[PDB]
């Protein structure tokens, strides 16, 4: 007989049981070959969705670059994606957006940002995903990066002294003029050394923009891969992603700075909104709105006059640093990647290539190839191409999804001319409403019409639409009922990996949480921690006392168990059974195992004095892996243990330096030194201590403070 | 900046003053109705492309057997487990091979193989490794079996020369994978998966908390009855056997990193007599089905080598990738007779991460659970009542066809059905599929969108299918979804008519 | 004793490497929390896989060397291997196992009492679950999507910035700023927690993290079924979701819950002394907050900073919050009813009608919050557009409509002339007249027949097919028989939406709040309780309260 699993779909309705159309219970994708090709392809692409044969040389680059905006060389196919975007109606949306919520609207929202950002201490840079090392060349977590870029400000020129985002700009900007740049570089000898670099270079290092080769992206056969700007690109960009997220916020279209359990209400409301809205004529309808390369469509150029357009009344001193973001990736330089391979019908011989060295090999490439490549050669530069239009994808989401509630906001009178609705970032749900069935047509067809005037492609192939009861956001499908899935967060369930207490009390507030938003049955719940459980004691090598089962962990619990009474009540890391349930998720097993501990047990395990929601009992460092210091990665880490060591010291001088972020206008070393004097005298006077030896730490004291002196 | 600007102006002021003394009059409409002639933006209905081509389906050679694992046709060694002499899980096999296992030997002329004489010689370097300790001493024959390659590297620099001069023959190319047909054997290995096996319980799973009367009753009541009911399927079996090997070779990984050792392919259960007399015990123990050979190479990839035991012929069709044997006979018996032993054998490759998501197979059971429970909650919420109990004997899901006839089960038992859809989207897990099913969610929409009569519409259906054909290449499940689908399609058609059939 | 020299040598070493002895002294002490922040501790791509990899060698883990030294043996009962002298950090690395040794066998007494105030927070949120009784049944429950509301609540909750200056205060003294404002006020509570952890230097860093915690309600956006106290919100899992249901749980609730119920009628009285004499409102109300002090459970605390600083936004505490400077916006105060507004805009134009008045000439949209009901409206030019009410109680959604219907303010408005002009017309407070939403609200709150009368004043239909369970009774029932127009019933509850905002502006005369320039938040006087109850509660100078003999 024939078993078909999807027969199931008929009787019952869809949106209960779309959690079993996706498969989450198994791995994701993963990247293979040259990332290269799909860069390129992707170059190709923006520049002929920027549908525009206008080019024009730069002053600067010797290069051509192609702007644009308004300037249309209109194709066929217009349905197919578009890049152009025309600015005079894209301030129209920017008016006819402010003028429908408030009249400071703009003003307001860019003075909360200039507040945070002006606070802002550069440090909190380091904050946030890799960027690109312009240093050393390579991808980094921003902090690393961020250390070597201002060490080597430091080596040039002089230790930065800004302590806020502001100076940290100012220093960016004025490095751009520098004609010359020093930095920490490792040149091994058959060790890190000092290497400089020209203005010319530099510039170019700055612009320049990494390619990731994507992973942990769900849902797609080709990899859609990521791009990691520079440090000195990155604050500017952070700037106006906090003015986006100011204007995200109040609007209630929008679905990107509120996500999760929120998201699902604004929806709700919004519905319900729309049903009362309705007259007995009118008839409402609903579309699912899905976008395909909505970054390669936007434009910085346009993003550059909108933020002119929003920083218009706001204030010169801060406009200016509104439009330097733009710019930067107006004038963006692209890295290409790994490169291409050569092989003879032997298997025998390769040869590897740069992307340097691409321009070389000209006709030897397969065909493919050549016609991708031979336009690009224009753009091109030694490691590097060079695109004005495309934006990158991920950076300016917030900016995004403003441009996209900018065409929601709203228009031209005409019966049941009515649309709105949600819009996270390239994800739109787009209700519309008219009087006939006829109608519904034009209008959608209109709202399309103005979305693509502005680079706001709909997917023709993937969005649909129907009656307003059917329709998907995000994962979340609707109904009467509203999105029962557990999809979403199925590879956090597992132990999160820091230390056995913290690991489980982790993973139960976690299946609570799951249990309230996520709306998982209970009994799920239950097998969901007994298998946490499971997992954790495999990853933890750990046993109950009544099982059976023997190792090394287990032999110690073999004298352990005739000496405690209640078995029950012992922990799981030291080898007992479950007690928590779906009731007591909220309790952190150490305190509802706590009470019916033993007496011996509680005494010796939990005490302070030890070799040892969050529970204490168990806390301990990973060792970090033989990798990272085996490269010359560590002949550079050779600066970043000078800075630990240090704060190891301060502190062990002040206690709370961890706790309570250490202010007053004083040195480090000399609040250290005045410190270790009071505590001296401290001990000295009423405590413990001999005299001559308080002397010789004074001794110490100023021996250090010559040293320092010195220096 | 001064060059940056997008307008027909220059310098930035002028950008800047067209910007701050901004007033847009109404024109916009204009635009966008000369924009909407340009457009001919496609105002789609569903009742005119309702057809949606039925589903395209690649044509070829049959796919072949994706899974690391043979899971149907695999076959078991039973050993009753001591818990000192078990524990290791790698002397496991030691103490098999003082059994049965160390008179199996096959014959160097074999069905349907590929490379004979290679995994022959291994064999027995795996046979003669476990005697003395289970590592394979080779320098050597790692690097071959490792390349069954290496591929010499030349600078750039030097190069030059061999351009202007072109030996070697010089040039560069990239290959796809082939593409391959609708396979037949699924439907059967899922008819497999789905029923009891004789042993009771594979995967692991840990004791039960203290309960209150309100709630954990219920859920401990539910669990130990969907467990009970889920842990007898063989759909279980192969879910035990890849964690418990997966996690052993993981092991192994930290362990002897550039090594090449002997790791078993296991699973632990535990058979269950109720007969309803005092038996010596329910049988506790652990079961084989063949050994495997790891090789660090490359951070990167593993490869690894599979040897499986097997009592049923195999399919050319099928097990194109497989490399069998004819290793000699097998004792098996009943009672209210010895057949021919095959041995299958194949290379592959291992992702860190496929060895970690593989090694956490349990999770498939969570995404049933959801699945099952909710429909009970959702039934019996209607009605006020404790409807669980009821719902799940009484309410019927539909399963499959036989003879023409849609068939439907009752949610106990169309449940592995769920658990073994499950499962398999864990094994077979391509990037194919992960387009498929994200691209699929719009069909299933549209179809409940014609379900209700809500009169809905898609805009590009071409190509939309286009990218569901584009997603279908050689991944066995992805392409049997398919074709389930279509049925699908058809069956609904025939209920409500808002699609076609050929 | 050597402690701190071989700190003092460290730093010797330290300021003779030039390197680091530049970036120690160059600028603040701030610094340090930017110098901390260049050292992530590993990476963290693969988490699961790596705690896995981790624990998978016997010796991985970092250890401490000492006290273990000092305490127990380094070597095993069983002879496999525990210790090493090898090796960069002072921390010598060790076997997993050998921790849940010194838990079997290690000597240590009488640590029990030390631990759980530590943790008052946690092992209180487990004291709780104790005292509560059960009981099990399922439904198709329509929860109540979205209300901010505290979970996690402990007595003296407070903001984050001072919580802070407790946190440094209650560590350790030898590093701590001599911060006035919430020390000289909230002193005694400051006493009590130094007392008890001051005095056994036990895990310094981490008790300041859960103390932290300790006093932080979560407020977060969360789906509620009614049961709307926030002790209940901490295990509200376990009691619901849309498809079950728990019982016998409002009683087990802390001291706290009340306490705030308390202080809206404590500033229901302060706002009324300050109503009592219209010469000034803004300089006498002021002298009756700062004077007026608290007395909570444990610690008495200042009437000020429970006002600035308390969560829950009532009517009168909007009132008692604006003399001060303390930013409490998106909230909107009609009478006895909660509101909010979503959508558009307008201005506030003088329209005189007969029986001057104030009229908005907005397409609003705004939502509905009264006792067990909840609703939505839509207002344009002065008149109710759209509406629809998703209330539990008939009453209660009558409240609603009528409530609702005042602000909205209509034509028919004007036509109702029972009275009015003898009594409600002008208030009896040194011959001040009353504003004119609030008398016909006044005479609406006056009788029985008065919410008939306006409730009558709305067309009325006999509602056709496809609205028989969404038509509204004149009584409050779902019956359609007869209807009123313009209004919906919802089967089901209504989402309440949120905005994190702060607008704070100064007070007029007559205790109105022009706030975000118009608005009317202040709605004047909620409600005429003329009672005088109170319990441990302080008053002082000239307080107009007769609680002063001679």
């Amino acid at each position: 007989m024939e078993i078909n699993p999807y027969l199931m779909f008929l009787n019952n309705d869809v949106t209960s049981l779309i959690s079993t159309t996706y498969p989450y219970t198994g791995p994701p994708p993963m990247s293979h070959g040259s990332s290269t090709k799909y860069t390129l392809e992707t170059i190709k692409r923006t520049y002929d969705y920027s549908r525009t044969s206008v080019e024009k040389t730069s002053k600067v680059f010797n290069i051509p670059r192609r702007k644009f905006c308004n300037c249309l060389e209109d194709k066929d196919e217009l349905v197919k994606p578009t890049g152009n975007v025309d600015i005079s109606s894209l301030l129209g949306l920017a008016e006819m957006m402010e003028k429908r919520m408030g009249e400071g609207f703009f003003k307001h929202c860019v003075m909360e940002a200039e507040t945070e950002i002006l606070k802002m201490h550069f440090s909190r840079l380091t904050e946030g995903r890799q960027t690109y090392d312009w240093t050393s060349e390579r991808n980094m977590p921003a902090a690393t990066a961020l250390q070597l870029t201002v060490d080597a400000i430091k080596e040039t020129e002089g230790p930065f002294k800004g302590t806020t985002m502001l100076e940290y700009c100012n220093k960016m900007i004025e490095m751009l003029d520098w004609k010359e740049i020093k930095f920490k570089k490792v040149k091994t000898v058959v060790v890190m050394g000092i290497d400089s670099i020209k203005h010319d270079e530099f510039l170019i290092r700055a612009l320049t923009i990494n390619t990731m080769a994507k992973d942990g992206e769900r849902g797609k056969l080709q990899r859609r891969a990521i791009a990691t700007p520079g440090m000195i690109v990155r604050p500017f960009s952070k700037i106006v992603e906090t003015v986006a997220q100011k204007i995200c916020e109040k609007l209630k279209e929008s679905g990107l700075p509120v996500g999760g359990n929120e998201k699902k209400a604004k929806l709700k409301t919004t519905v319900t909104s729309l049903n009362a809205r309705m007259n007995s004529d009118q008839f409402a309808v609903n579309i699912t709105g899905d976008n395909s390369k909505w970054n390669e469509c936007q434009q910085p150029e346009a993003y550059l006059a909108l933020l002119a357009y929003i920083t218009k009344d706001s204030s010169d001193l801060m406009k200016d640093l509104c439009s330097v973001a733009p710019v930067l990736f107006c004038n963006k330089f692209v890295k290409l990647g790994q490169g291409i391979r050569l092989s003879n019908k032997r298997k025998t011989k390769e040869v590897i290539i740069k992307a340097e060295k691409m321009g070389k090999y000209k006709n030897l490439m397969r065909e493919e190839y050549k016609n991708l490549f031979e336009p690009l050669e224009k753009y091109i530069q030694k490691d590097v191409c060079f695109l004005p239009g495309g934006m990158l994808m991920g950076m300016f989401n917030m900016l995004s999804t403003v441009l996209g509630v900018s065409t929601l906001c709203y228009e031209l009178k005409a019966k049941g001319c009515f649309w709105t609705g949600l819009q996270s970032s390239d994800d739109f749900v787009l209700f519309a409403v008219a009087s006939n069935w006829s109608n519904i047509h034009w209008t959608i067809r209109r709202f399309n019409a103005v979305c693509k005037l502005i680079g706001i492609n709909m997917s023709l192939e993937k969005s649909y639409g129907s009656l307003p009861e059917l329709f998907e956001f995000t994962s979340m499908f609707f109904d009467g009922e509203f999105v029962s899935n557990l999809a979403m967060e199925l590879p956090a369930f597992t132990t999160a990996g820091v230390n056995e207490g913290v690991d489980f009390t982790a993973a139960m507030s976690i299946i609570k949480t799951n249990m309230i938003n996520n709306s998982l049955s209970p009994s799920t719940a239950l097998m969901a921690l007994r298998i946490c459980l499971q997992e954790f004691r495999a990853t933890y090598r750990v046993h109950p006392w009544d099982s059976r089962v023997k190792g090394g962990r287990m032999k110690i619990i073999n004298e352990f168990i005739k000496t405690i009474e209640n078995k029950d009540g012992l922990l799981i890391a030291d080898g007992g059974k479950l007690m928590n349930n779906i009731s007591t998720l909220h309790i952190p097993e150490e305190v509802l195992k706590f009470e019916k501990m033993d007496e011996q047990y509680r005494n010796r395990v939990f005490n302070p004095k030890n070799p040892f929601a969050v529970v204490s009992t168990h806390s301990f460092r990973t060792r970090a892996n033989r990798t990272l210091l085996n490269t010359d990665m560590r002949a550079m880490m050779a600066e970043e243990k000078r800075y630990q060591m240090v704060c190891d010291m301060f502190k062990s001088v002040f206690e709370s330096a961890d706790i309570n972020p250490p202010i007053g206008a004083m040195s480090i070393g000399e609040a250290i030194e005045e410190k270790l004097l009071e505590r001296a005298k401290m001990k000295r006077d009423i405590g413990a201590i001999e005299d001559s030896e308080y002397e010789e730490i004074k001794d110490i004291i100023r021996d250090a403070k010559k040293a320092r002196l010195e220096s | 900046r001064d060059e940056s600007v997008p307008l027909p102006f220059q310098t930035y002021e002028q950008m800047k003053d067209y910007c701050e003394k901004f007033k847009g009059n109404p024109r916009e409409l204009a635009s966008k109705v000369s924009q909407m002639q340009s457009n001919i933006k496609l105002p789609i209905k569903h009742y005119e492309q309702n057809k949606f081509r039925q589903i395209r389906l690649p044509k070829g050679p049959m796919a072949p057997y994706t899974h690391k694992f043979l899971m149907e046709e695999a076959w078991m060694f039973t050993k009753i487990s001591d818990p000192e002499r078990s524990r290791a899980g790698e002397i496991l096999i030691d103490f098999f091979k003082k059994g049965n296992l160390s008179a199996i030997r096959p014959k160097d002329k074999p069905l349907q193989g590929k490379y004979p004489i290679h995994y022959k010689n291994l064999w027995n370097q795996i046979k003669a490794a476990i005697a003395d300790r289970t590592m394979v001493i080779n320098e050597n024959d790692h690097s071959e079996f490792l390349g069954g390659r290496a591929s010499k590297k030349i600078p750039e620099i030097s190069l030059t020369q061999d351009v202007i001069t072109t030996e070697g023959l010089k040039q560069s190319e990239n290959k796809l994978p082939e593409p391959r047909s609708f396979p037949r054997w699924f439907n059967a290995e899922w008819m497999w998966a789905i029923k009891d096996s004789d042993l009771t319980g594979w995967v692991p799973m840990a004791e039960y908390p203290p309960a209150d009367n309100e709630l954990e009753d219920y859920a401990e009541h539910l669990n130990k009855t969907m467990e009970g009911v889920l842990q007898g399927t063989n759909c279980a079996r192969e879910m035990g056997k890849c964690i418990l090997t997966v996690g052993a070779l993981m092991t192994e990984c930290r362990l002897f990193p550039g090594k090449i050792k002997v790791v078993p392919i296991y699973a632990r259960s535990k058979e269950r007599k109720s007969m309803q007399e005092g038996l010596p015990v329910p049988s506790e123990m652990d079961c084989l089905f063949g050994i495997c050979v790891k090789s660090k190479s490359h951070d990167g990839m593993y490869t690894i080598i599979t040897f499986e035991f097997s009592i049923r012929e195999p399919n050319l069709e099928k097990h194109q990738k497989y490399t069998v044997f004819e290793a000699g006979h097998t004792t098996v018996r009943m009672k209210k007779r010895e057949v021919p032993l095959y041995l299958y054998c194949r290379t592959t490759a291992l992702s860190k991460i496929k060895n970690d998501w593989l090694s956490k197979a349990r999770r498939c059971f969570i995404t049933t659970m959801d699945t099952v429970e909710t429909i009970c909650l959702r039934e019996s919420a209607k009605a006020e009542e404790n409807l669980v109990e009821k719902t799940l004997n009484e309410k019927q899901m539909w399963i499959g066809k036989k003879n023409g006839e849609l068939i439907a089960q009752p949610l106990r038992e169309a449940l592995r059905v769920q658990l073994v859809q499950q499962f398999y989207f864990c094994i077979y897990n391509d990037s194919q599929l992960e387009g498929f099913c994200n691209e699929q969610k719009k069909i299933l929409m549209a179809l409940e969108g014609d379900k209700k009569n809500k009169s809905s519409f898609g805009f590009n259906p071409e190509g939309l299918l286009e990218k569901i054909e584009e997603c279908l290449i050689n991944n066995p499940m992805c392409l049997f979804m398919a074709q389930r689908l279509n049925e699908l399609v058809i069956e609904a058609s025939k209920r409500g008519a808002k699609f076609f059939k050929t | 004793m050597s402690l701190l020299l071989t700190i003092a040598k460290e730093y010797k070493r330290l300021c003779q490497d030039a390197k680091a002895a530049q970036m120690m002294t160059v600028g603040t002490v701030s610094n340090y929390t930017t110098f901390k922040k260049w050292t992530t501790s590993r990476k963290e791509k693969n988490p699961s896989l790596r705690m896995r990899w981790a624990m998978s060698s016997k010796f991985p883990i970092i250890a401490n060397k000492r006290m273990l030294e000092e305490a127990q043996i380094p070597k095993e009962h069983n002879n496999v291997a525990l210790w090493e002298d090898t090796e960069k950090r002072d921390h010598v690395l060790a076997s997993a196992s050998c921790i849940n040794y010194w838990n079997f066998c290690g000597p240590c007494v009488n640590n029990s009492e030390v631990i759980k105030e530590v943790y008052k927070s946690r092992f209180g949120r487990l004291e709780r679950r104790k005292e509560i009784m059960w009981k099990e049944l399922r439904f198709t429950l329509v929860d109540r999507q979205r209300r901010r509301v505290d979970t996690q609540p402990v007595e003296q909750r407070l903001r984050t910035g001072e919580i802070k200056d407790l946190q440094m205060w209650t560590l350790f003294e030898d590093e701590a700023p001599l911060a006035s404002k919430f020390i000289l006020d909230n002193y005694g509570l400051v006493k009590e927690m130094r007392s008890k952890f001051a005095n056994k230097p036990l895990n310094k860093e981490v008790v300041a993290h859960m103390l932290e915690k300790q006093f932080n309600p979560e407020s977060r956006f969360l789906p509620v079924f009614g049961a709307i106290r926030p002790e209940r919100m901490e295990l509200i899992h376990a009691l619901g979701g849309e498809t079950w249901i728990q019982e016998a749980n409002t009683a087990g609730i802390s001291n706290v819950d009340q306490r705030k119920n308390d202080i809206r009628a404590v500033c229901r009285k302060v706002c009324l002394a300050a109503n009592a004499s219209i010469m000034n409102a803004k300089s006498k109300l002021v002298e009756y907050i700062k004077s007026t002090s608290m007395r909570i459970g444990e610690t008495e605390r200042k009437l000020e900073e429970l006002i600035l600083e308390t969560d829950d936004v009532s009517p009168e505490v909007t009132l008692c919050k604006s003399a001060l400077g303390g930013q409490l916006g998106k909230t909107l105060s009609f009478g006895p009813m909660l509101l909010k507004k979503i959508s558009g805009s307008g201005v506030k134009v003088k329209d005189t009608v007969y029986i001057q008045f104030e009229y908005w000439s907005e397409q609003e949209e705004f939502y509905g919050e009264y006792k067990s009901a909840t609703a939505l409206f839509s207002r344009k030019e002065r008149s109710l557009e759209w509406i629809t009410i998703g209330g539990g109680i008939n009453e209660d959604r009558k409240r609603l409509l009528a409530m609702c219907m005042i602000f909205c303010r209509d034509g028919d408005y004007f036509k109702d002339a029972p009275a009015t002009i003898t009594m409600a017309d002008l208030s009896t407070k040194l011959g001040r007249e009353i504003p004119y939403q609030y008398v016909m609200m006044n005479w609406i709150q006056k009788s029985e027949d008065n919410l008939e009368a306006l409730l009558y004043s709305r067309g009325i239909v006999e509602t056709n097919p496809g609205k028989m369970g969404s038509s509204m009774g004149i009584d409050g029932s779902k019956r359609a028989i007869k209807s009123l127009r313009a209004v919906t019933i919802q089967s089901g509850k209504i989402d309440m939406p949120e905005s994190k905002e702060k607008i704070h502006l100064e007070l007029s005369d007559n205790l109105e709040a022009f706030d975000s320039s118009g608005r009317i938040v202040a709605t004047i006087l909620d409600l005429p309780s003329d009672k005088k109850v109170t319990f441990q509660d302080v008053s002082f100078q000239h307080p107009d309260l007769a609680v002063l003999r001679d």
